């Protein structure tokens, strides 16, 4: 769990990074098995609930200092 | 098996989403409260909709392609949820 967490603020840390929703993660990231998918909306309200990631009124996630 | 039932039960709380064949046998599931919404969030369209998702996602797995919707509940889901389904690929 935790590795993924941090795999993915990685990925959102990433200059060219732009706020995605949830669809957009997952093709972003090659996610193609149920299980996964799971992991990565686990590990998105894990992350909003720590603060570290934001979603937007427009159901995108984006990094809090770069917004 | 290609042709099942997706349940959507969506309540003030939560909504939940099991997709079955015909003979209403479960193939598999999802709920908000399943994918970590909690509170709030659990009863929010956004949450129906990626309920619906997982569901769905487990569903092609076993092999669907098309599904009949049952709704229940007064939640504000339904609507998201099933788009949801069609979105994700399972023609309703």
């Amino acid at each position: 769990k935790e590795a993924f967490m941090e795999k993915l603020l990685s990925f959102m840390k990433e200059e060219a990074y732009k706020p995605l929703t949830v669809q957009e993660l997952e093709e972003m990231l090659n996610i193609t098995e149920a299980e996964e998918f799971k992991e990565l909306v686990k590990a998105l309200v894990a992350l909003e609930e720590k603060g570290l990631i934001v979603r937007t009124r427009s159901d995108r996630y984006g990094i809090p200092e770069k917004m | 098996i290609e042709s099942g039932i997706a349940h959507i039960r969506s309540t003030f709380n939560n909504t939940i989403v099991t997709i079955t064949d015909t003979h209403g046998n479960a193939i598999s599931w999802s709920s908000a409260g399943a994918l970590g919404f909690r509170g709030s969030r659990k009863s929010t369209p956004f949450a129906a909709q990626m309920a619906a998702e997982t569901a769905a996602k487990g569903s092609i797995e076993h092999g669907l392609k098309t599904l009949e919707v049952t709704v229940k509940g007064p939640g504000s889901g339904r609507e998201a949820a099933i788009r949801a389904l069609q979105a994700a690929g399972l023609e309703v």
